[PDB]
């Protein structure tokens, strides 16, 4: 009842996926074995979404972990629940892809897929009813982004009718983390605008800001970061995983959060985050996680909300709570903040909430907003292309793997044409 | 899996290998005879019984610098058939090397390679180690690179090469041996890492505060960024990047294939304790040009790519931040073409030093691989010098009575001038 | 539901908001670390279960002074968000707090002053708590106040303003901050609490018998004039008065907003039990000026209004009659259009005593707020003050530096000058 | 918080530092490795003012040494406390200046500074929140005088926000210690009146005295001499240092001090000074303090403080003492003395109290007077300049170097227009 396929690609993808994966385990009290040792029925009621029930009462996710190079596989492998998963399920390439979308995508990627693409096939197979897909990824890279894509289109092709959802870990502002990244960036949103449902725009810069500033972390790690993405992920399936009062899906949620086919490009946001010092002064009441929540420095995306519009947002809600103080909280924002919500969408704050709230705490909230200020990004992606694409930069490593510069044009054409969409609906009254 | 195979070539090449082979034994726990009471396999293949093998091959034109191989500490590590010997050295001619001696021993050369490369189930690729002077190190190694792109092509190659200085020169006839070989590679190489004896001394003088440097201390200073670069494929980490990814990175065009390393902290035992050491810190030491192992100014040039490969107690939020203060640093130049310069890579294993070595033990370190403008002014260089002789016809003689045509030399100078002219067409601003 | 949120800035307002806040705690029975084995919800929220929390900002452009807040006996007391620090000080200069410096952390203050705010039910308004003297008591305040009025308005603020003694002083341009500061702040409050440490001083030694006075002995006398103003609110009395009644009583004239706070008995345990403390003698030593906190003479000017506020075992119509006789008393004049002069507000809680404190446990006490033409003389006092210096341009360079302009000054000197002659017009009785 | 920056230029100033130096270190519980070994929390919550933490526990000054001769560097590298110093702050040429002012501000000087100007930067940099500079120099000799102010115009110009405080040996009257200091003096004079934003005026005349007659010191030698200046030095930074009740710092001070922008030069002064046998006879207590230090034979410039008068005068106490108390002596003093303070500048009294007191002592108090007495000793030093001057001697001496007379002659005339200036404030009523 409800089967929801997992797959991780790339080094970034895997190790954030991993953490998710932990963390869903702790969730439903399952141990680095895949053994059951939790305490109520509830935490087993709803296990097949994620979990594969195996002989001797074990419990496999529903993952597949996939890489074209071997040794980010191997410490996931060698890692606390690393022997969780089903061995036939990591499937991983000997070459790399040399950070280049077109080895990703036509060659290394290629070669791979078919592989890869039996695996999840049977695995869709398994399940009695398909939810359906989410792809955990960087689009900076050449597996996550040239891989990733193929696998999309693949998948979106076999299944059209089931759900494809992507979170995207994207390139930043500040530093350039990598020197091709704005062309594998380009190339990958090109198709994301095509054969995605709904796609979560997880930024580091951003995560970096909420660790150092809002978290007290003076010397975050990589993993902290990953663990962050984990909980946000785990948000948005907690009304399909558990009882609740208002109950949400992944269905319902992209029907509300999307309200034009391609503008799917959601911040995602988790509320409360807190220093360890500054817990016990403050009380994580309704109100408070209301507050933290609809804000510029709590955003994962790296873009500031009150440069645009907020589309749509929805808010899912877990832990014991009054469905009324809730409403008005939402009421209220909407209210003050008139401006930054567009008009022609009446009410555009939906709701969900989960009695189940996540371990050690008493309530927490997930956010999804479908701002007109994430235009922003794309505008900055566009324009890093360009100065490069001008002067045919780094290009004979793409074209060297068949690619032409026709594609590149038109995957620049239609990210401007986007962004061209997204002002006019910002602009319209 | 991911094997690499190494090939030292000449005297330098040799020299630096017998530096890099300690390392790497040290850093994997591997004795002198091959022995240790998994990662180790990218570099060692392995044989019988607890016994392991470099995945190497030592060649020279002449036997007395591999004899010492044979001869010394090291002699159990290495299987004799990768310890290859002629008879005659190339004696700083070039045409030697590429032809009249070179074409005697380059298929067995080769034979070796394909059997070590047989057994390698994901080769990486092939890190060669030679000098731009000798007239081995730049006759066979033209020739060598030849017959690699042929029998293997599309695997990526990797050289690290003693670039000739500008005051502190050796031979008379480096000028010619350096165009010419430069002019025969470019076309089969993928990336070179530029280095100059004569910058890594003035460290050694400066940083180490060492009174005489000796060839070994350089030798093993070049052996700390070569593990830097390897240290990714040997080793896990939190941020990866391999072989191909750095010619994918630091390559805008064919021809414009040399980044420069740089490495730090290089320190002395007295100099630990009074410098703390943090990221942001030794990349700002990396960045400035005084620390530089290519005796060039950055300040006159511009920076088209910049890797930076940071070893062992590493914060990836620290490196972000350092970076960003860097970017903003005026006397860091950038082209106008190229929004994104870095390629990052952080790996948790700290870089393990030599019993006895000159380097003091730190926590972190870093090794950058930039490609810069300013290496134009090295080429200028080597064609003055190669001009000044040649319209004399100095030293020709030689070179023709060893099968070499005259035509051949302005051909080489000739697509030299190309490629200066292709650093600076790269050089300018965008219009419009 | 009441709640009054307090705000303490720079080095005096924080001090003497140490000794508010233990004051308040030992009368609601709050430990250091917030916890207690209703009244207390004006001054502390309450947070997770049996913790309170002081509704309270602390504010310095340096960190030494909140630094010891935090590291010190009450560190658990406050929330770490409620103590901001910038990097450096004002440095006695009204531009850095007012531009230079403030302008760094005034919208963060804010913010979390909207925090707090956000939190209550019934926020009655500010207590306001620094120096004239200081750059950031002069400067940060007056910026802080201009926006509080444009953000709230209507929500009352009240001031306890620390008044340059005349004889005494700390800075050479404590008359330079004063003047600028008044002349910004005079048009953004409703009331001004002046207080003087000279006077104070004096009443530490004549009537407590210290030999020498310190700060903290200063800083726990204003605590206690501070907690009778709100008493009213953190308690149950007879007849109630509440912070917005006394702007309408105290204050005639909008740019009239300056009282003077006294309390009494101020006694020893060693004086305190050869006497018995009745309503009318503690009224009469009052309303005598050698109990007052301002270096003035009320013998020299007029009454205008006055409100006593009367704590703990006190009958009404004792105080009636009390009141009484000092309004026939020819040593009170008070000015012609004011027939009745005194608000009276009568809390049944008395005055709770800090452990090791200089004050003696009484069974009542009074606190006057007292409005008087007096003032006139110490606003002459420092106007000359100001001219002398000005005459010269002695210092003038600094707040220039800082971006303050010369006209300016001229502006708050001739602004003062209008103070000036209002109290004067206000001084003289009505014509016919 | 707050960092400060050492600066030691010549013989003199780098025998001062370095006695200033272990003063600093005894303070803060440091011994000779850099290693912490005090008690109190007091002693490292404010380290970083003076100190670097380097990697494991130890704490080096962040202090430049520099000489053009490196026989006083190396004096101090074998001292006690050299050990402390970072081997590359030390900046020594091979040169030496020969006591000439053009040497070490255009010749060798010029060839050094770069060097020192490259160090400085990266200290400046390593600070979070750099204060300012404090350079301790002659004026009477080429290196302190010459290359010293080459420095103070170059920090100037990188970094004109922060404050430049200098600690100035100047020339006795009495006994000239080299030929051409009257020259050397009036060139450095020329430099600090527009670079520097305060000059403490130490003569060794007064230090001398000092010793002999208060401290009943038969035998002085130089250390014991520059104890006295490093004390004072120690005073002066004592409430940016530690916790106090009322916190002066450089900046406070200054703006006290300094009511144009000339007028910056100080009389420094200290107390308690008591021997061994004359402490016990005599209480230390707040008012003995006071009126030890207002008292011509207690200034460490030889001037007397009752040939002119008082612009401002700045106390800083340190040890448990009573508010009250302290402020009624200082209005005292102004009360009686009246005709020895200027007019036009009411409360001319600034004090600045910190809790921590010094080692050994109960309490101590440390002056500075900006006194228009000090026109004595530029007019003396003008009248010493001219006698020579007029006659051309030893004028070749500089000329060889470059220099040239309208250099000297502007200079000269600076020096007098100071001159004027100050008899002119002085005059006023
Ligand atoms: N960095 C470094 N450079 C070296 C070393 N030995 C020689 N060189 C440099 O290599 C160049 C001379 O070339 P060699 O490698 O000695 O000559 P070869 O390759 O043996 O060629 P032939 O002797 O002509 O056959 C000069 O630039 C030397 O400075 C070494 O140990 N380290
Ligand atoms: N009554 C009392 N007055 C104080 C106290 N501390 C300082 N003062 C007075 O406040 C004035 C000095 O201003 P401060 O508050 O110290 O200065 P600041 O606000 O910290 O401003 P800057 O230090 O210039 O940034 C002087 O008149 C002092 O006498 C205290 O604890 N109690
Ligand atoms: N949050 C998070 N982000 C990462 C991590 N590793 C890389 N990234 C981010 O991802 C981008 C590159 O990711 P990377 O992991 O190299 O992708 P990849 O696809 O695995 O790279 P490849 O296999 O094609 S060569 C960069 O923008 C970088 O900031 C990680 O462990 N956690
Ligand atoms: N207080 C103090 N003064 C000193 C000391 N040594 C020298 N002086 C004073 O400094 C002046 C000369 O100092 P000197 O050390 O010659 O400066 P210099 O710049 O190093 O001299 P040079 O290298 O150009 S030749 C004289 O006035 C002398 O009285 C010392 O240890 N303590
Ligand atoms: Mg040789
Ligand atoms: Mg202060």
């Amino acid at each position: 009842m409800r089967e929801i396929v997992h797959i991780q690609a790339g080094q970034c993808g895997n190790q954030i996926g991993a953490k998710f994966w932990e963390v869903i385990s702790d969730e439903h009290g399952i141990d680095p074995t895949g053994s059951y040792h939790g305490d109520s029925d509830l935490q087993l009621e709803r296990i097949n979404v994620y979990y594969n029930e195996a002989a001797g009462n074990k419990y496999v996710p529903r993952a597949i972990l996939v890489d074209l190079e071997p040794g980010t596989m191997d410490s996931v492998r060698s890692g606390p629940f690393g022997q969780i998963f089903r061995p036939d399920n990591f499937v991983f390439g000997q070459s790399g892809a040399g950070n280049n979308w077109a080895k990703g995508h036509y060659t290394e990627g290629a070669e791979l897929v078919d592989s890869v693409l039996d695996v999840v096939r049977k695995e869709s197979e398994s399940c009695d009813c398909l939810q359906g897909f989410q792809l955990t990824h960087s689009l900076g890279g050449g597996t996550g982004s040239g891989m990733g894509t193929l696998l999309i289109s693949k998948i979106r092709e076999e299944y059209p009718d089931r759900i494809m959802n992507t979170f995207s870990v994207v390139p930043s502002p500040k530093v350039s983390d990598t020197v091709v990244e704005p062309y594998n960036a380009t190339l990958s949103v090109h198709q994301l605008v095509e054969n995605t449902d709904e796609t979560y725009c997880i930024d580091n810069e951003a995560l970096y800001d909420i660790c150092f500033r809002t978290l007290k972390l003076t010397t975050p790690t990589y993993g902290d970061l990953n663990h962050l993405v984990s909980a946000t992920m785990s948000g948005v399936t907690t009304c399909l995983r558990f009882p609740g009062q208002l109950n949400a899906d992944l269905r319902k949620l992209a029907v509300n959060m999307v309200p034009f086919p391609r503008l799917h490009f959601f911040m995602p946001g988790f509320a409360p985050l807190t220093s360890r010092g500054s817990q016990q002064y403050r009380a994580l009441t309704v109100p408070e996680l209301t507050q933290q929540m609809f804000d510029a420095k709590n955003m994962m995306a790296a873009c500031d909300p009150r440069h645009g519009r907020y589309l749509t947002v929805a808010a899912v809600f877990r832990g014991r709570m009054s469905m009324k103080e809730v409403d008005e909280q939402m009421l209220n924002v909407q209210n003050k903040n008139s401006s930054y919500f567009v008009e022609w969408i009446p009410n555009n704050v939906k709701t969900a909430v989960c009695d189940i709230p996540p371990r050690g705490l008493k309530m927490s909230a997930t956010f999804i907003g479908n701002s007109t200020a994430i235009q922003e990004l794309f505008k900055r992606i566009s324009e890093q292309f360009t100065a490069m694409f001008r002067r045919k930069a780094f290009l004979h490593w793409y074209t060297g793997e068949g690619m032409d510069e026709m594609e590149f044009t038109e995957a620049e054409s239609n990210m401007n044409d986007l962004v061209s969409e997204y002002q006019q609906y910002q602009d319209a009254t | 899996m991911r094997e690499c195979i190494s090939i030292h070539v000449g005297q330098a090449g040799v020299q630096i290998g017998n530096a890099c082979w300690e390392l790497y034994c040290l850093e994997h726990g591997i004795q002198p005879d091959g022995q240790m009471p998994d990662s180790f396999n990218t570099f060692f293949s392995e044989t019988g019984a607890g016994k392991h093998v470099p995945r190497a091959v030592f060649v020279d034109l002449e036997p007395t610098v591999i004899d010492e191989v044979r001869t010394g500490t090291y002699r159990q590590l290495f299987h004799p058939e990768q310890l290859i010997t002629g008879k005659e050295d190339a004696a700083n001619n070039y045409a030697r090397g590429h032809y009249t001696i070179g074409k005697e021993i380059i298929d067995l050369v080769l034979d070796r390679i394909r059997k070590l490369a047989d057994q390698c189930t994901g080769l990486q690729g092939f890190l060669v180690f030679h000098s731009f002077g000798g007239g081995t190190g730049s006759g066979f190694t033209s020739l060598l690179m030849e017959r690699l792109s042929v029998d293997y092509g599309k695997k990526s190659k990797l050289e690290f090469s003693i670039y000739p200085a500008p005051q502190v020169s050796t031979a008379v006839v480096e000028p010619y041996n350096s165009i010419l070989t430069t002019h025969t590679t470019l076309e089969h190489s993928d990336c070179a890492f530029m280095v100059d004896n004569e910058a890594i001394y003035d460290i050694c003088r400066r940083n180490l505060d060492i009174e005489r440097p000796t060839y070994t201390n350089l030798n093993r200073l070049i052996s700390q960024i070569v593990s830097s670069i390897t240290a990714s494929l040997r080793f896990d980490g939190a941020l990866n990047v391999d072989l191909t990814e750095f010619q994918t990175n630091l390559v805008p065009y064919p021809r414009i294939h040399f980044p420069l390393a740089t490495y730090a902290p290089v320190i002395s035992a007295e100099k630990a304790y009074h410098e703390q050491l943090s990221v942001a810190e030794i990349t700002n030491a990396c960045f400035e040009p005084a620390n530089q192992m290519v005796k060039c100014d950055p300040r006159h040039g511009k920076y088209m790519a910049c890797c930076l490969l940071y070893r062992g107690d590493v914060v990836p939020k620290d490196v972000n931040a350092a970076i960003a203060t860097i970017k903003t640093k005026r006397s860091i130049q950038f082209v106008d073409w190229c929004p994104t310069g870095f390629k990052v890579g952080i790996n948790y294993q700290p870089p393990t030093v030599v019993p006895g070595g000159d380097l003091a033990k730190v926590q972190r370190a870093v090794c950058m691989l930039s490609n810069t403008t300013a290496i134009a002014e090295a080429w200028a260089r080597l064609d003055h010098k190669f001009d000044l002789m040649y319209a004399k016809r100095a030293f020709v003689h030689w070179y023709v009575g060893e099968g070499m045509e005259e035509g051949e030399f302005s051909e080489a100078r000739e697509d030299m001038a190309a490629l200066e002219k292709d650093y600076e067409e790269v050089g300018v601003d965008s219009v419009e």
